[PDB]
């Protein structure tokens, strides 16, 4: 599953492949960049088997900048995508939105669909579903928008969410992650919605956890973060580079014994695991 | 404060099994030696006679008997029970209970006048008599810790 | 050959409704810990009884000494002996 | 003799050998038979003679083949 990411110049792909996956199948791969200029596609220049070796193409669009014509070169692009492989996802970006309103953020992305949409319908294609994100560096709204197009790219997805919804019920955990060791990118979760906030608090664990580890090196990752009220962080690297973040609220038990359940029904879940082979 | 090593090496000690040279009766060792609090039945300090399941499956049991000798700890109806061995030591008085645990052998005993729990494994063909003169004179040895409260 | 492919799907839809039963088999609550029943107060006669009650009158009628004297009290000695534990050393150290 | 079983006045085996260590069923029966000032008593069952001392409210069951 190797996602092309393509955009017009100075629209903010190299910095969008910085900060994500700097800091196979569902691992975060090396990504192919692709600057895309106006100009006219030469028909059939041995670009096919590129498009039939994509698992899902991701394109970005500036929204500081006039983007009718970005908009009309995806169509171009999306005109012959769809004419390879029929199954290929479509999902575009609307990157450089920080410094914009929630009114004016709205009225853009809608604009922009229906100008997708009114281009798509020109060109004759049909049975196209194009999905559209509000993406920015500065937050966290690009690491949920790669979050659901890796999630479009793993056919266990349901199995994922049944087996979390298990561990979620037999443990009092309030809302359990499967992150991935780099680019904090989370790969299932429950059925509960994904609280903005606590995928905030539950990414800087994880970067705290990598970077305390990283400080004592030399000499299987595991770590309890109590608060004050009694609500505990856990953490626990499940196979290659999944790793699970669980928040566990006590409700009045004993820390201790909440623990020992956790950790016993967790090591239960990781064994479940070790079967499927959702790991790279 | 506490030491872990000398904890550490009294419990892998106290693994040691029974080998009788009069009468020919070789006993196996314990399953698994372990000192729990009194409060939330967690482990301090632990040895085995032979990881981390194991270790999770230990606190899993520890947890269990801890549960169970809670009840047993608050209740005086039925208190000249054939499973009960109350001995006093030193002017300290403490309550011993031994419990079945499908085909393992669990004794648990508290460390009189302190919030700390002494316990002991074996597997099913080892005596419940041998377990309570072991803990017992276990129990005998262990004077320093008399009267510690957890912090 | 798709066909073959949409058996294997089923296969995979099979086994890994499997898997999930399998790990949602062993989810254990903490009500299951604290109302478990299993740790229960076992005799070493009740557990003989129990297991002759799985396998399945007076027997006894009422009718030398230094050999059964010397003997008792040398195996009370003996078991005595390899009871005693010595600490490698103290279990609380002061400041 | 056959073998021995150690048991206190709660009859937890504290040691089972020889015939005694498949004869544990007997425990509950011989906890009601009576003794002498010394301990020592000698009481027959299943063509078998055994032998009791009771010292330290231990009580000693000692099998021994009666011909
Ligand atoms: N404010 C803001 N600026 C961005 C964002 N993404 C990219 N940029 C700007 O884009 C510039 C870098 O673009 P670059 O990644 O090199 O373009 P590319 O090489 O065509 O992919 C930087 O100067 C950033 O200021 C964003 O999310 N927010």
């Amino acid at each position: 599953a190797m996602v092309l990411l393509m955009g017009v110049r100075r629209c903010g792909k190299s910095s969008i492949c910085k900060v994500v996956f700097h800091n196979s199948t569902l691992i975060d791969l090396a990504v192919m960049e692709l600057p895309g200029q106006l100009n006219y596609f030469e028909p059939s220049y041995d670009s096919e088997r590129l498009f039939k070796s994509v698992g899902a193409l991701v394109y970005v669009i500036d929204s500081q900048d006039e983007y009718i014509n970005a908009i009309t070169n995806l169509a171009m692009i999306i005109e012959y995508a769809y004419k390879v492989n029929p199954s290929i996802n479509i999902e575009v970006l609307i990157h450089k939105v920080d410094g914009l309103s929630e009114d004016f953020k709205v009225d853009a992305q809608r604009d922009i669909m229906q100008r997708t949409g009114e281009e798509l319908l020109e060109l004759g294609l049909d049975g196209v579903q194009v999905s559209f994100y509000l993406t920015s560096i500065f937050d966290h709204s690009i690491y949920e928008a790669f979050s659901r197009i890796v999630q479009k790219l793993i056919p266990e997805l349901s199995f994922l969410e049944n087996m979390l919804d298990n561990l979620i019920q037999h443990s009092k955990i309030e809302k359990a992650f499967l992150f991935d060791v780099n680019s904090k990118i989370y790969v299932s979760t429950d059925s509960n919605p994904v609280d903005i906030q606590m995928y905030e608090v539950c990414s800087e664990f994880i970067d705290v956890t990598i970077d305390l580890f990283d400080l004592y090196k030399a000499p299987e990752l595991q770590n309890v973060s109590q608060l004050a009220n009694g609500v505990i962080i856990y953490l626990r690297q499940m196979i290659r580079g999944l790793a699970l973040v669980a928040i566990i609220r006590p409700n009045g038990t004993d820390m201790e014994s909440c623990l020992t359940v956790a950790d016993y029904n967790i090591d239960i879940f990781k064994k479940g695991l070790e079967d499927i082979w959702a790991n790279a | 404060m506490l030491h872990s090593k000398n904890v550490k090496g009294f419990l892998e000690n106290t693994l040691k099994p029974y080998d009788l040279h009069s009468v020919d009766f070789k006993t196996s060792s314990l399953q698994s030696s372990m000192i729990i609090t009194a409060t939330n039945g967690g482990i301090l300090s632990y040895a085995t006679s032979n990881e981390i399941n194991s270790v999770n499956n230990l606190k899993m049991m520890s947890l269990l008997i801890k549960d169970k000798w809670s009840e047993d700890e608050n209740d005086t109806e039925e208190q000249h029970s054939n499973s009960c061995y109350p001995v006093e030591i030193d002017s300290f008085k403490t309550k011993i209970y031994t419990y079945e645990m499908e085909d393992l052998h669990t004794c648990v005993a508290q460390i009189p006048n302190s919030d700390l729990l002494l316990l002991f494994i074996a597997e099913g063909s080892f005596p419940y008599g041998l377990l309570v003169i072991k803990i017992e004179r276990a129990m005998r040895e262990l004077t320093d810790l008399f009267g510690y409260k957890l912090g | 050959k798709e066909h073959e492919h949409e058996q294997k799907l089923l296969a995979r839809e099979q086994e890994l409704r499997d898997i999930v039963a399998n790990t949602n088999d062993k989810l254990i609550d903490i009500s299951m810990i604290n109302n478990s029943g299993i740790v229960i107060q076992g005799t070493d006669l009740q557990e003989a009884l129990d297991k002759r009650q799985q396998e399945e009158t007076n027997t006894f009628t009422l009718l030398s000494k230094e050999q059964l004297k010397k003997l008792h009290s040398n195996i009370l000695n003996e078991i005595f002996s390899q009871s005693q534990v010595n600490k490698p050393g103290p279990l609380t150290v002061p400041f | 003799i056959k073998g021995t079983i150690a048991f206190d006045t709660h009859g937890n085996v504290i040691e089972s050998t020889g015939v005694g260590s498949q004869r544990i069923e007997d425990i509950g029966d011989l906890s009601k038979v009576t003794l002498d000032a010394e301990g020592f008593a000698q009481v027959q069952g299943d063509s078998l003679l055994v032998h009791l001392y009771k010292r330290n409210d231990i009580t000693l069951a000692v099998y021994t083949s009666a011909q």
